[PDB]
């Protein structure tokens, strides 16, 4: 009856115990909520999401930071700021990138409300699975339960490394010494 | 269901096998409101269009007629060609042509019994059974994709850098 990470609270009623990394930590009731098209399948949606792309930018940071740019890419160690430098110089790749990034999105979000609509699909799931690292079950579960828990560690670290890089202006590791 | 295309989406509903090049592509669902007939003769249209457009940017930039007017590369072309009237006599015969065009697509849509994009127009045979007209078919769609993509992609590289063929 008791969340199991918090014990002075009550189980949130509708995390029983089916999702990766469940533990009943919802302190606001914030999966309670079935309003502006917000439901638990838009909100385990979005955190997957949030997962996978705070996953890919701290590891582009810690990649770009320790090993160097590519060459041709400009280097300075502040990626807040290396930004602006390869777009002050190779504006198409950014905007291509941005056009790409707009398309898949919106692919998202169809894909995310026509599976909330006729339940066949589960949150954040998109049949990406090119080398067949999750196709039997008892595997599954531990492949989700680990990118839950590394994509919440790396959204705490992406959302760590943007607001180092845009107060102190300087580089991540550059920050940790 | 799951749509071959993208396997995470639904089956667009109104794409389920029986059209040439339909690996079930529709998430933003246009065919949910619009006549599949009339999508596809678009769409064929659009592709022809854009072969003829691409052959036509990439020769004019190596070849040109003989005369001064001709002397401009493709992405000046345009003003030069419809200061001398070159634009004029092919809108004339494409209006021409469009507007039989738009009996057709009419007669189509109303009955009678005409493929999308199907003018008839076969000199040569280059099809002789289903099975044949299927794949040039499948063909025609693919490679009209391909060049509108090229077309595409050439003229927004041209304006940006004003370079000959290789626009890069
Ligand atoms: C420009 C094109 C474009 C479009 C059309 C979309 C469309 C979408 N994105 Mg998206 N996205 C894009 C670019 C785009 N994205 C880019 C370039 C990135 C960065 C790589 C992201 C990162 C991103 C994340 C991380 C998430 C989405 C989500 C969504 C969906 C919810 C839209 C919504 O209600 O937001 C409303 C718009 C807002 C700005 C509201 C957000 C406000 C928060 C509180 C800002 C917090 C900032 C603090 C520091 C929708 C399918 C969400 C989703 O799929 O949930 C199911 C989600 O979690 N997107
Ligand atoms: C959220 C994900 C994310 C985002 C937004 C970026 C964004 C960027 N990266 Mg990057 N990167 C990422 C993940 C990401 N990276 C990961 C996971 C790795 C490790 C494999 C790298 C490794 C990497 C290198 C080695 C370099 C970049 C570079 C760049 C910059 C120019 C390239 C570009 O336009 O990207 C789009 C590029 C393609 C689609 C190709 C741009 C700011 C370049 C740069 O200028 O760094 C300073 C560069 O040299 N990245
Ligand atoms: C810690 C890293 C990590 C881990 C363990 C997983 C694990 C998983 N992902 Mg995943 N993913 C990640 C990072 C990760 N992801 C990142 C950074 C992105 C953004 C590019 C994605 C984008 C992504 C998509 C789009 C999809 C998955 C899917 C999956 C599941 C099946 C595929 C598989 O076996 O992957 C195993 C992965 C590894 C062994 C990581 C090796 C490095 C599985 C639970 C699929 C899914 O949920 O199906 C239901 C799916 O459709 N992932
Ligand atoms: C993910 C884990 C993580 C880790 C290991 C660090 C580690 C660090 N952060 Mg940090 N940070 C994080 C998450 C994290 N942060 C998050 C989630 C945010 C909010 C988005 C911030 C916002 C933040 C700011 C605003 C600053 C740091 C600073 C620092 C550095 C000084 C540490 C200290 O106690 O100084 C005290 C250190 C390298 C400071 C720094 O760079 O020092 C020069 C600094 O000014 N961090
Ligand atoms: C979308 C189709 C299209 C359009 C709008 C244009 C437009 C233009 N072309 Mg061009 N061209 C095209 C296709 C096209 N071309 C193709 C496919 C080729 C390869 C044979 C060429 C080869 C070509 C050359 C070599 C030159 C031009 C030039 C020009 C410019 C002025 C003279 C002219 O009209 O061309 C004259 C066109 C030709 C002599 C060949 C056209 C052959 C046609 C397209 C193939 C048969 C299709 C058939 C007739 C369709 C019937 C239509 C129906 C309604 C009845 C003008 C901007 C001239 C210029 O100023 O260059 C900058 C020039 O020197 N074009
Ligand atoms: C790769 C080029 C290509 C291919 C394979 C096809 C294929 C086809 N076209 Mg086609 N077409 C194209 C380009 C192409 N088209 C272009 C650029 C135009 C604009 C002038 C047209 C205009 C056109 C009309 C007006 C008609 C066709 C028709 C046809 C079909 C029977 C004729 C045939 O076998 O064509 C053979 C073509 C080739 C072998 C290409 C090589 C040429 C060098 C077939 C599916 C007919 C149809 O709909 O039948 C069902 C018809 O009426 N086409
Ligand atoms: C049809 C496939 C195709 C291919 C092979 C290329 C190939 C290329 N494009 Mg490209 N492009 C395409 C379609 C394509 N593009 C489309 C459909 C668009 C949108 C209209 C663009 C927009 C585009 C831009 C904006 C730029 C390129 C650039 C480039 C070059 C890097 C390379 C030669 C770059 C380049 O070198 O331009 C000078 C560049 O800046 N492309
Ligand atoms: C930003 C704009 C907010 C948009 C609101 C969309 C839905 C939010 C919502 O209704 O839930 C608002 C959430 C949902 O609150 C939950 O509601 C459920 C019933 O709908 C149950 O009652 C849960 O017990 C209750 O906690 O409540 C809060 O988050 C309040 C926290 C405020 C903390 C301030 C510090
Ligand atoms: C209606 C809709 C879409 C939809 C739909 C459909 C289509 C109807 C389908 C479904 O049926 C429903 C629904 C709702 O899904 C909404 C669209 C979404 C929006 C509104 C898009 C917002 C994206 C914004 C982002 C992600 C921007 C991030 C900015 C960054 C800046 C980066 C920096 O580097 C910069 C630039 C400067 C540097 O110095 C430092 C920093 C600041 C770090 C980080 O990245
Ligand atoms: C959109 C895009 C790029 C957009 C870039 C933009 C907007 C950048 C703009 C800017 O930089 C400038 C210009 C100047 C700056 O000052 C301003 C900004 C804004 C920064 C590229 C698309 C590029 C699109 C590409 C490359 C598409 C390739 C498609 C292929 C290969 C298709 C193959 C198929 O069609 C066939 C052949 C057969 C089919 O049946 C099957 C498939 C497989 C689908």
């Amino acid at each position: 009856e008791r969340s199991k990470s918090l014990p002075f609270l009550m189980k949130p009623k509708n995390l029983d115990g089916s999702m990766a990394g469940d533990v009943g930590f919802d302190p606001l009731g914030l999966s309670e909520i079935n309003d502006v098209g917000v439901d638990l399948y838009w909100l385990r949606e979005a955190e997957l999401k949030h997962c996978r792309l705070g996953m890919m930018a701290a590891a582009g940071i810690l990649f770009v930071e320790i090993l160097g740019p590519a060459p041709g890419f400009p280097a300075g160690k502040s990626q807040m700021d290396v930004f602006w430098k390869v777009y002050a110089e190779k504006p198409s790749l950014i905007g291509a990138s941005l056009a790409a990034i707009a398309i898949l999105e919106v692919i998202s979000g169809v894909a995310t409300t026509q599976g909330r609509q006729n339940g066949d699909r589960a949150p954040g799931d998109y049949n990406f699975d090119p080398l067949g690292f999750g196709k039997d079950p008892a595997k599954f579960k531990d492949l989700q339960l680990k990118e839950v828990k590394n994509g919440r560690l790396a959204m705490i670290a992406a959302a760590g490394m943007i607001l180092q890089g845009v107060s102190t202006h300087q580089g991540a590791l550059e920050n940790l010494s | 269901e799951k749509s071959k295309a993208v396997p995470f989406l639904p089956r667009p509903a109104a794409l389920d096998g029986s059209v040439v090049g339909d690996v079930g592509f529709d998430p933003v669902g246009f065919t949910s409101w619009l006549p599949l007939s009339y999508l596809q003769e678009a769409e064929i249209k659009h592709c022809r269009i854009a072969m003829l457009a691409t052959l036509g940017w990439i020769v004019a930039d190596f070849v040109h007629l003989p005369g001064a007017v001709h002397e401009v590369s493709s992405l000046a072309a345009h003003d030069v060609a419809v200061k001398s009237g070159a634009l004029a006599q092919i809108l004339i015969w494409t209006s021409i042509a469009e507007a039989i065009s738009v009996i057709a697509i009419s007669q189509m849509l109303e009955g009678s019994g005409r493929q999308p994009g199907d003018f008839k127009f076969d000199p040569l045979n280059f099809a002789k059974d289903e099975k044949s007209l299927k794949k040039m078919q499948l063909s025609e769609l693919k490679n009209g994709r391909l060049a509108m993509l090229a077309f595409s992609g050439i003229v927004t590289q041209a304006a940006l850098t004003g370079h000959a063929f290789p626009y890069m």
